[PDB]
C-alpha cells in the first residue's frame, strides 16, 4: 500500500522544504556526547586488561 | 533605520551597519515563489547604502 | 440593524498565499 500510494505537497520545493526540516535537529549535543563516552568504554577495558 | 543607515557613514571604524538577518527570504528563497521576488528586491535595493 | 446582522451571517459563513510549504506549516 506504502509502495502503490504515495503523493507530494501540491507545488513543493525541495530545498526549501530540507532547509526547513533539517533545522531544528542540529541543536543537540547528544552526538557528541557519545563521543565523549566511548573515550571511558574504550579506556576501562585498557586499565581492566 | 534610514537616518541612522545615513549616520553611520561617518562612524565606520566603530560601528558597522549590516542588514538584518530577518530581511533575507525564508530558507534560500525558490524563484519560484512569488513574494521571495519581491523580498530579494527590497534587499537588492537596500544594500548599497 | 438588520444591515449588519445579514453581514455578520455572511462573514460567518465565508471564512477561512503562494509560497512553498515548510513542515511547520
Amino acid at each position: 500500500v506504502a509502495l502503490l500510494s504515495g503523493k507530494y505537497p501540491p507545488d513543493l520545493v525541495t530545498n526549501v522544504w530540507y532547509a526547513d526540516a533539517i533545522y531544528p535537529m542540529y541543536a543537540d549535543t547528544e552526538v557528541f556526547s557519545n563521543l565523549q563516552r566511548d573515550v571511558i568504554t574504550c579506556e576501562a577495558v585498557q586499565t581492566l586488561v | 533605520s534610514f537616518r541612522v543607515a545615513l549616520a553611520g557613514w561617518l562612524y565606520n571604524g566603530v560601528v558597522t551597519t549590516v542588514i538584518d538577518d530577518s530581511s533575507y527570504p525564508k530558507d534560500g528563497g525558490s524563484v519560484t515563489s512569488l513574494e521571495n521576488l519581491w523580498d530579494f528586491f527590497i534587499l537588492a535595493l537596500a544594500l548599497p547604502l | 440593524p438588520m444591515s449588519t446582522r445579514i453581514a455578520e451571517a455572511t462573514s460567518a459563513i465565508v471564512s477561512k498565499v503562494g509560497l512553498p510549504p515548510t513542515a511547520s506549516s
